[PDB]
């Protein structure tokens, strides 16, 4: 037997079905995905850091002249300065006042933390989904971590489910983001030889231990101070600490449907958004006849109690007399209600409790047990929280909060016009025909 | 802040986030005179109660209106024929249906 059905993809929130055939007992179905998983394929683009400017030591020549060694290093600068007199604590260093020079030379290295206080700048697309399911079909209980890929089937007893593609192909992730401190942030990252002085990525390196640096951070040399030895420099100031004054919240704290966003591997978890498809494959020998099956007879619905809140805030009791003991697919095919248990024991004779939540304020619903299909009416009324820390496990249907004085209203307005309408065309054709009939 | 039915959640400081979500528990009675009814739609569901009121209250306007019409167009159409006579006899009309 072949099956095709879809549930929300909401995270935390059973599911019921029932499957019937046309010569054998229905079979109930519930799917209870307990976390729902979307992890991007990344690609690391680089790692960036905070930057160390290194100065070799002053190159001083005293009445001589030198020249600038070629530029190899990161954004490493040489410059040769003139006219120095450098000071050390036993005295002056030259005696020569003139024509001595010094050759400062700078460059910019990864910081000595750049192992663990880094940034990795990734490229983030082609998302995957992961569902773990609790699943039970035909009082056969699993917990499986399916792949909502439509391609993979899960197997048990001998029982196949092919659950995808998801419905809304929509991802929190952007092309572009950054991993730092265990958060992702949204980043339009320069790329790797593009970084900028004073932003984000001035310096980068393809991996955290890589032999490459590629830098950029506006290093010029000064003049060094009469009777000083040093190598006076200036920078834009660290891009990566410019960046963390000004991150803004991650993406577990701005990203939508509810998304929790976490790191190795980057995923995002129970994201409320789209649905599920499920293809089943059942085997017939989890199927039972109608004749095995207990067959239901004189059942009457009360409601003896409702609140419309989003928990299951009704009770519905059933009074039967069954053929015999058995396990009935207690089920509504219509969407008025959702029913906390998708399986009620039922015995020959008494009265049987079911816990429903509707958003109808007026409910009417027909509740499908063993083989009956029992009507159920009543009233709800409104619950005592404003405010709760639950989703709604019902569905909301456009007229479903309209009460009956309202219907009377409405009919009043619509419905009694039209025969106030009705009674004047009567009233028109009737005068009409009078007269037309009394010319002649 | 607002909190809907599709939820909302606020961290404040190093607390866990705390999520909530809203339920239908509007000010007014449903089963009760209309303009406490009036008040629990337009609480709920706005822009469908001023919406929908208002093209209720317009189609009946237009209706009353149009059967005063008729009934006006056929007076006279009922009327007229007996009413120019020259010495104006019309016990038939107001007998039949008291029209005047
Ligand atoms: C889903 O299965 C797991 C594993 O047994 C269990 O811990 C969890 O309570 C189940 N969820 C529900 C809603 O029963």
């Amino acid at each position: 037997y072949e099956h095709a059905t879809t549930m929300p993809s909401q995270a935390g929130i059973s599911y019921n079905t029932i499957v019937n055939r046309a010569g054998y007992a229905p079979l109930p179905i519930s799917i209870t995905p307990t976390k729902i998983k979307l992890i991007p394929t990344v690609n690391l683009e680089y790692v960036t850091c905070h930057y160390k400017t290194g100065m070799d030591s002053p190159a001083i020549k005293c009445c001589g002249s030198q020249e600038c060694t070629p530029t190899y290093r990161p954004d490493e600068q040489c410059k040769v300065f003139t006219g120095v007199y450098p000071f050390m604590w036993g005295g002056a260093y030259c005696f020569c006042d003139t024509e001595n020079t010094q050759v400062s030379k700078a460059y910019v290295m990864k910081s000595d933390d750049c192992l663990a206080d880094h940034a990795e700048a990734y490229k983030a697309h082609t998302a995957s989904v992961q569902a773990f399911l609790n699943i039970t079909v035909g009082e056969h209980s699993i917990v499986t971590t399916v792949y909502v890929n439509g391609e993979t089937p899960v197997n048990f007893n001998g029982v196949k489910i092919t659950a995808g593609p998801l419905s809304t192909a929509w991802t929190p992730f952007d092309r572009k983001i950054v991993q730092y401190a265990g958060e992702i942030y949204n980043y339009d990252f320069p790329e790797y030889g593009a970084g900028q002085p004073g932003a984000f990525g001035d310096i980068q390196s393809r991996t955290v231990s890589s032999s490459d640096l590629y830098a950029n951070t506006n290093l010029v040399l000064q003049r060094p101070k009469a009777g000083a030895i040093h190598v006076p420099y200036t920078q834009a100031p660290s891009g990566f600490e410019q960046w963390k004054k000004d991150k803004a919240p991650s993406l577990k704290f701005t990203a939508p449907f509810g998304c929790e966003i976490y790191t190795n591997p980057i995923r995002a978890e129970n994201c409320a958004v789209g649905s599920i498809p499920l293809a089943f494959d059942i085997p017939d020998a989890l199927f039972t006849r109608v004749s095995e099956t207990p067959t239901l007879s004189a059942a009457e619905c009360t409601l003896n109690e409702c609140v419309y809140s989003s928990d299951f805030g009704g009770i519905a009791t059933v009074k039967y007399s069954a053929s015999k003991s058995g396990k009935c697919a207690v089920h509504v095919p219509s969407g008025t209600a959702t029913l906390k248990e998708a399986a009620v024991e039922l015995t020959e004779q008494g009265s049987a409790t079911i816990h429903f939540s509707t958003a109808n304020i007026h409910p009417e619903f027909r509740l499908q047990i063993c083989t009956s299909y029992v009507t159920c009416k009543g009233d709800c009324h409104p619950p005592k929280d404003h405010i709760v820390t639950h989703p709604q496990y019902h569905a909301q249907t456009f007229t479903a909060a309209v009460s009956k004085t309202a219907w009377t209203w409405l009919t009043s307005l619509l419905g009694g016009s039209a025969v106030i309408i009705i009674i004047g065309l009567v009233l028109a054709t009737i005068v009409a025909m009078y007269v037309l009939t009394n010319q002649k | 802040f607002t909190v809907t039915e599709k939820g909302w959640e606020f961290v404040w400081g190093n607390h866990p986030p705390k999520r909530f979500w809203a339920q239908e528990t509007a000010p007014g009675n449903p089963h009760g005179l209309p303009h406490e009814v009036i008040t629990h739609y337009y609480h709920r569901y706005p822009m469908s109660t001023i919406l929908g009121l208002s093209i209720c209250a317009a189609i009946a306007t237009v209706s009353v209106a149009a059967s005063t019409w008729l009934f006006c167009r056929s007076r006279v159409a009922c009327l007229t024929p007996y009413r120019l006579t020259p010495n104006a006899r019309i016990p038939f009309c107001l007998a039949v249906l008291c029209c005047a």
